[PDB]
């Protein structure tokens, strides 16, 4: 007889099902995990990020990475919005382009 | 009772009122303080001493109501 | 509902099983703040002591005289009491 | 299912330890444990 | 259908379902559905947890996010978009507010684009980066950073495909085949029944490059094993296991 | 209840317009409202589940006509509850066998149910009349022997 | 040989058919039951609402 | 609850499917009673400094001959002890 | 937003009473787990005796222990107080 | 983690060691360790 | 680094996932110190002609 | 940063752990050019000699 346990990442979490009726390559619960068809490893964590020192005191609600703009050169920027205003940052300075 | 703060509601007579606002008033606010809108959220400080929670509609007729709190 | 912040302040039967339910939050908050202020220094591991676990809940008395003399070993380090050998050697040498 | 004390001193606890040491315990089974014990004691005293 | 339905509906139906969101993590073939954590204010919209699904192999997994009000893809700052020696003319080795710098960070795109998050903690945050998790505390109103805690969990290992379930099975070893460097924290336990989430019995650390297995001693018929990785300097992986076990009796 | 199980993100419930002068929920905790015409009153009682399978000939293992001594059922349940197992049989294949015994399989204490039969055609039933039970049954494993025939 | 009885919920009630010619994971009658592909449990009852 | 199993070792986990929230006051009063029983005479535990707890957890086994740390000092006089309090008697009287 | 995750240290104002009802038995279970973990051995910790910590507030300063003037005439063996047998033995030997 | 001492010299430590070498920690089994030790001592002294 | 394993047998390979580039000066100063220790008294090694090296490598074992 | 081209020319501690990072390239280039000019003839195999590997580091004396 043989009892191998391979392809730990072929299938991930299977809840809502009798744990005593699943396959050995399954889990009843998981968090911060990443599977590619044969393997399991810790998921990449988090970390802060600041184009400028002025954005670290801002609560953004949404944004989009605009790649080009007539005034801007061949460099991308961001169009981020807040509770009251819309801001733009391009790794050099912050500007409020909210409609006046 | 001590610390407990029960929320009171004030339903205006008309179903709607534009530009409406309420500024709740209570003589000697040192016993309690309330303000905002129809939602009062009366706070209690002492364990005794009655109070007279009366409304003050900013707009509309100055006519208001009166309620008698009973801490005991 | 009591307005105290410490232990032994409110009768567990004060809810009466008839009080309004909106006071449950104020009771849980009171209990939590009491547990926090009665042991504000508990931040290291649980550090279970249970008062020696056996008898010290009643024998640990200090009213007019102390008891439970320590049974420490020799204090060759941090010279304290007059260990017998040292004092004997000093006396015989003079 | 049933419980029992360390020493099996009497018939009352033996008839329960029997059902314990054999998970085959139920109504139709416990009622005949006396008969099994009778047969066992007969087989014992026949030559002991 | 019958894998995570009762879990997602339960976890999202508690605090704020309307805050649920999605994002196409094409960088790694993953589409997660952001939603608010279980314990949070009913007036909060900062998604805390996420259920990530891989559309290439049809597998479900969960994770945590740093209170994302929004999400999107964008290029990183100049210091992370590929810097140059002759650019740090004002920077020095005294890490002037910048320490999380690496020579060559793993990339998921040719243009080296990074997924950024608009966090509720007054600032932006990267979602998929080195092991670090920023958990917020309401007591002192301060942000706290701690290692990223992974947890795998499978219960009810009856070995029905090998031997009988009710039969007791003495567990001795797990012989995994890992890859990379790291330091896991294995946990194991069991229960004499099938319905209960067994209680733990031991725990061992499987540091790679030194140990070739983990030694645990159990004889409960229904085994369960958990895997934890709380280290910051670990990038290991687990391809498969091989449990050594015997068979006792029953009743 | 503090947190009732949900089947939707918006937490919507299926309601019924009942003949008993009021509304009623259809999928909720164990409770069944059975109406009685005698006293013209509504009556609430636990929800009674019943599973039933007859004619278990074991043809896929041994011969049908052969008598088979039944001893145990070794289920693999999930959750908490208290079932009421029933079992029986008959010397034939056409008749719905008569019961022979009945046992309660409380989860967390018992690991099986002990029944004694030797009829060749077995049938087992499962009943759950408890109000505080949310158990489940994934599968069984019957222990049996083989006697003779005729 | 082996005699497992698994996936009790893969198939539910099968009546109008020879009960001595079905699978072990079937039933000749059921009520207030709920199956999801591997399991069986009591169906949620009823209750008033106002 | 189920029976009089009441003891200062509680059972947090609940069935979680039906709890009858109106019984919450029962749990709150039970918690209050247990907390008052475990610590009958207590007002405000402070001054522990969360330092003696560790020494007590490591220096356990206060049964006759224990190992303890405390006022380990030069220990010259310690009223009611030796350390050059009886030698001088023999020296002078002789 | 889920605030029902706390261990060894709680927060009274996090419940934010104007919140859903899931906050409840969850917080009760959390409190029970915290109490059990902090001290998972409790029979009758009455080692206070009507707030003795106030007068016995000497636990943090183990350098100047009370050391009542009483002779503490309870000693089995110590490297301190010595017997006069050395005097008699020394006199006999020389 | 039932922990026994190196110099096994008593009945309690022997019971704990028996429950250890049989890793199963369940009341159905632990409550009968006394009966097993009774049977063992009655088997040894009967002809020793 | 990890510990005082410092010796004139270095460890080029790094984890390569996180290196904290600000520590590069530490590696540079370590390399400088090791190179100064291995050859304390040296100004400009020349004139070897890269010919005596081979004879010395083949004619080893200068022991008696 | 030194302007020398040979060994034993710059204190390994000269970076101070406070100098600007833009000097790292100039340090690596300096180190490489020093290693190149101090052994310009090393082109054949490594030709390990290690000074007899045993004792010749001190016994190899020629004064009078």
């Amino acid at each position: 007889a043989l009892y191998p346990i391979k392809s730990l990442g072929a299938v991930g979490v299977i809840a809502d099902q009798a744990p005593t009726d699943l396959a050995p390559n399954a889990f009843t619960n998981a968090i911060n995990a990443r599977f590619v068809e044969q393997r399991v490893f810790k998921t990449g964590g988090n970390a802060p990020l600041s184009y400028v020192d002025e954005d670290k005191d801002l609560t953004p609600l949404s944004f989009v990475s605009m790649p080009f703009d007539y005034y801007s050169a061949g460099n991308s920027f961001l169009v981020v919005g807040t509770n009251k205003k819309l801001y733009k940052l391009t790794d050099e300075s912050l500007t409020d382009i909210s409609r006046k | 009772s001590r610390g407990s703060q029960y929320i009171l509601t004030a339903t205006l007579s008309p179903a709607n009122a534009p530009n409406q606002n309420i500024t709740w008033t209570s003589s000697n606010p040192n016993i309690a303080t309330v303000s905002g809108t129809s939602t009062q959220g009366t706070i209690n400080a002492l364990l005794a001493g009655f109070t007279e929670i009366t409304a003050t509609t900013e707009e509309g007729n100055r006519v208001a109501v009166c309620t008698v709190r009973v801490d005991l | 509902e009591t307005n105290a912040v410490v232990i032994t302040d409110l009768n567990p039967l004060y809810p009466r099983d008839r009080d309004y339910i909106y006071e449950g939050a104020a009771q849980i908050r009171l209990i939590k703040q009491t547990l926090q202020n009665t042991f504000p220094n508990v931040t290291e591991p649980v550090d279970i002591d249970s008062d020696t676990f056996k008898i010290m809940s009643e024998k640990l008395k200090f009213t007019g005289d102390a008891m439970d003399v320590g049974g420490l070993m020799i204090k060759n380090v941090t010279p304290g009491t007059g260990d017998k050998d040292v004092v004997t050697k000093g006396q015989m040498e003079a | 299912m049933p419980d029992v004390q360390y020493p099996i001193n009497t018939y009352g606890w033996l008839k329960k330890a029997v059902a314990l040491w054999a998970d085959r315990d139920d109504d139709e089974f416990v009622n005949q444990i006396p008969n099994f014990i009778n047969f066992a004691e007969k087989e014992i005293y026949r030559n002991l | 259908s019958n894998r995570v339905k009762n879990m997602l509906i339960n976890e999202v139906c508690l605090v704020n379902p309307l805050a649920t969101r999605v994002h196409l993590h094409q960088d790694k073939k993953e589409v997660w559905v952001l939603y608010v954590g279980p314990g949070e204010p009913k007036e909060s919209f900062a998604c805390t947890k996420a259920a990530v699904w891989n559309y290439e192999f049809d597998t479900w997994s969960f994770r945590t996010i740093p209170y994302a009000q929004c999400i999107g893809l964008v290029d990183p700052p100049v210091l992370e978009r590929g810097p140059i020696w002759s650019d740090f003319q004002e920077i020095t080795w005294d890490d002037p507010s910048i320490k999380e710098l690496v020579w060559r960070k793993d990339a998921t795109n040719f243009r080296q684009r990074v997924t950024i998050v608009g966090s509720f903690l007054k600032g932006f945050y990267q979602v998929d980066v080195g092991a670090l998790d920023y958990f917020y505390d309401r007591l002192n109103d301060v942000v706290i950073e701690k290692p990223l805690e992974m947890r795998l969990e499978r219960t009810g290992i009856d070995f029905d495909n090998v031997t009988n379930e009710w039969n007791q099975k003495h567990i001795n070893r797990f012989r995994p085949q890992t890859t990379g460097s790291g330091t896991y924290i294995f946990e194991a336990g069991g229960s004499q029944f099938s319905n209960e989430y067994g209680h733990p019995h031991t725990s061992k650390t499987y540091t790679i490059g030194v140990d070739r297995h983990v030694s645990v001693r159990l004889n409960h018929p229904y085994l369960f094993y958990n895997v934890i990785d709380n280290d910051v300097n670990s990038n290991a992986a687990i391809n498969g296991l091989t449990i050594e076990f015997a068979v006792g009796g029953r009743r």
